[PDB]
């Protein structure tokens, strides 16, 4: 119910597409939620699967919030803080794999 | 809380719900009439002016006259490290004081430096998800957990439910860990997703920060 | 488009504006009319439903000159590799033929195996962003220099000069940018390239699909 601008960079390369992720604003969401959405478009748009990410040197995304704050979230980590936050507060998400 | 049970109505009258417009996002603990205590990561990125502190709640999905709603007047932290999740504690001063009654009461904190050994039985609680991607709770949940040192760090209090894929989950950040009537933890992080059944949950160790807390609230 | 100028309205009547939707999200790309029933663009613009707008200048206004046609088939190249971004080319078969006029008109494709010497000045056009901070409502364009292949070969592991073009002087702040994907590279009014990929910083050179390398597949697919 809300579309968030996002980019993918793989080893510094990206396609110059204007792209937005659909993410629910029916309830508060979590970083585990965004991990799933991010991994899904890594696979569909750039051929980067779950197992590819085990072998990547770095795999992360940054959530840019409308108030100027940012949160970097490594994809190779299974440590999560169990908090929730609003999809409406996200400005954009930059995904980066190397 | 995954694998818990419903708490008795107002069984834990220090339990706090931090809410945005879209609802409950973290738990907290009332530690004075005008102070609550939560995880620093809960508020790192939020607009603090938009946060509502809800006291005396039980069923978040119903209107409750037991509730007292406050705003945040001021934030206090002490060396929060978001990369290593150390000192994951925040004190929020309220724009007023709660009226203390059967439903809204201040929690008791341990003495500074008190360290819990493995095997100590505690109660976790909160309004977080009931399954590892399922929906947040309406009724406040509680869960019997045990202090473990294995697969932990010295800088945390960790808890496990042996043989059960149970534990805290999204929305439980900030919620108290109650051991022997004292708040010994603040929900801080999980490992391997919620309710892995393998890795304990990690709580900010309240007793390590008691002198700093007393600096603030007295 | 970064570092360019606003196009004279309807001066590039082949330009197509693509709105792509999928269950996962939405995307905006460019493209170009190659026949009354076909638009060419990049494979990485594929999605479940594609809405095409021909005849536009201001894509934020419902201009009378516009024609809105959905894609009946969105045909990625069968060897498109979205990891290496190789064979990044796609044909959109329109659900109806366009009404040809001064504002909606196809662009010519190069001849069989036609190359493009380094140093050649070509033009790319699109409705993409003009900086990290600012978009555009109207069609924009910029002239770019074709580079020797060593420029892309040294920084892009998967660049293939037999199927791609190395474009953009690293010294000039001129490039396609977010939203220009799929737009044409025009040299002497022939669409030699398709906007494909580059460095995420937007620093040149960037890579274009070399249209002339895919003429057999294009002809076979359009028949
Ligand atoms: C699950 O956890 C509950 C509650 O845990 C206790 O209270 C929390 C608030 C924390 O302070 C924890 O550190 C603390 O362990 C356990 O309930 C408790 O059970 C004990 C033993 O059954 C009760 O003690 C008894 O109380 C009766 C009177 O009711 C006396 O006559 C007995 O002599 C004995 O002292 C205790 O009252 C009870 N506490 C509460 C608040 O209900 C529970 O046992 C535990 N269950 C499991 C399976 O671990
Ligand atoms: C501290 O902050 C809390 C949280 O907002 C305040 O509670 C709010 O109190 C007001 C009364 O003062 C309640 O009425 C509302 O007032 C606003 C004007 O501020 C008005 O525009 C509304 O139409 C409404 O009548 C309000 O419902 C209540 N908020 C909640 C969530 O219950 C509290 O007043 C503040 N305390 C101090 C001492 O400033
Ligand atoms: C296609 O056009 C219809 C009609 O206005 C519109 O509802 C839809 O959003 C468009 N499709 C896409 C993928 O943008």
């Amino acid at each position: 119910t809300r579309y968030v601008p996002y980019t993918i960079a793989v080893n510094g390369t990206s396609t110059p597409i204007l792209s937005k992720l659909k993410i629910s604003n029916k309830q508060l969401i979590s970083y585990k939620y965004l991990n799933d959405k991010v991994k899904s478009v890594l696979k569909s748009e750039r051929g980067i699967s779950d197992l590819d990410l085990k072998f990547a040197k770095q795999a992360k995304y940054t959530v840019y919030f409308k108030n100027g704050k940012k949160q970097v979230v490594n994809l190779k980590s299974d440590i999560f803080t169990p908090n929730l936050f609003s999809a409406k507060d996200i400005k954009k998400i930059d995904i980066d794999v190397k | 809380i995954v694998g818990g049970r419903r708490a008795r109505p107002h069984a834990w009258p220090f339990m706090v719900s931090l809410q945005l417009r879209g609802g409950h996002f973290c738990g907290a603990t009332l530690i004075a009439p005008n102070f609550v205590m939560s995880a620093a990561h809960c508020v790192a990125n939020v607009n603090v002016r938009a946060v509502r502190v809800v006291l005396g709640a039980h069923n978040l999905s119903r209107r409750e006259p037991t509730r007292q709603v406050f705003a945040v007047q001021r934030i206090f932290e002490n060396g929060y490290d978001p990369v290593n999740l150390l000192n994951d504690i925040v004190i929020l001063q309220l724009n007023g004081s709660a009226t203390i009654n059967a439903n809204v009461q201040v929690a008791q904190l341990p003495a500074q430096g008190r360290r819990l050994g493995n095997g100590v039985q505690c109660l976790a609680m909160g309004w977080g998800l009931l399954g590892r991607n399922r929906g947040i709770a309406s009724v406040l949940q509680e869960l019997n957990v045990t202090v473990v040192t294995s697969l932990c760090r010295r800088s945390n209090v960790c808890t496990l439910v042996r043989g059960r894929q149970a534990g805290v989950c999204f929305g439980d950040s900030g919620s108290p860990l109650v051991c022997n009537g004292l708040i010994h933890g603040i929900a801080s992080f999980v490992r391997g997703g919620c309710a892995s059944g393998l890795y304990p949950d990690a709580f900010a160790p309240v007793a390590q920060f008691v002198n700093w807390i007393d600096s603030i609230i007295q | 488009i970064i570092g360019g100028r606003e196009s004279r309205p309807h001066s590039r009547p082949y330009m197509a504006y693509l709105q792509i939707q999928s269950p996962a999200g939405q995307s905006r790309c460019g493209g170009f009319l190659v026949r009354e029933d076909f638009v060419l663009t990049a494979a990485h613009c594929w999605g479940s439903n594609i809405n095409v707008t021909l005849g536009a200048h201001n894509i934020q206004r419902r201009e009378n000159t516009q024609q809105h046609i959905t894609a009946r088939r969105a045909i990625r190249h069968p060897q498109y590799n979205q990891r290496t971004i190789q064979n990044d080319i796609m044909l959109l078969q329109l659900s109806r033929r366009v009404r040809r006029n001064r504002n909606v008109n196809p662009v010519a494709l190069p001849r069989a195996q036609e190359g493009l010497r380094p140093g050649t000045l070509c033009t790319v056009a699109g409705w993409g962003r003009v900086s990290m901070r600012r978009g555009t409502d109207t069609l924009r364009e910029v002239q770019l220099r074709v580079q020797r292949d060593r420029q892309c070969l040294r920084i892009f592991g998967s660049y293939d000069p037999r199927r791609q073009i190395c474009v953009g002087d690293r010294r000039e702040r001129k490039a396609a940018f977010k939203g220009d994907s799929g737009g044409p590279l025009l040299c002497n009014n022939v669409a030699h390239g398709i906007v494909s990929y580059g460095k995420s910083s937007g620093v040149p050179p960037e890579v274009f699909t070399r249209v002339s390398s895919f003429l057999p597949w294009i002809r076979t697919t359009m028949r």
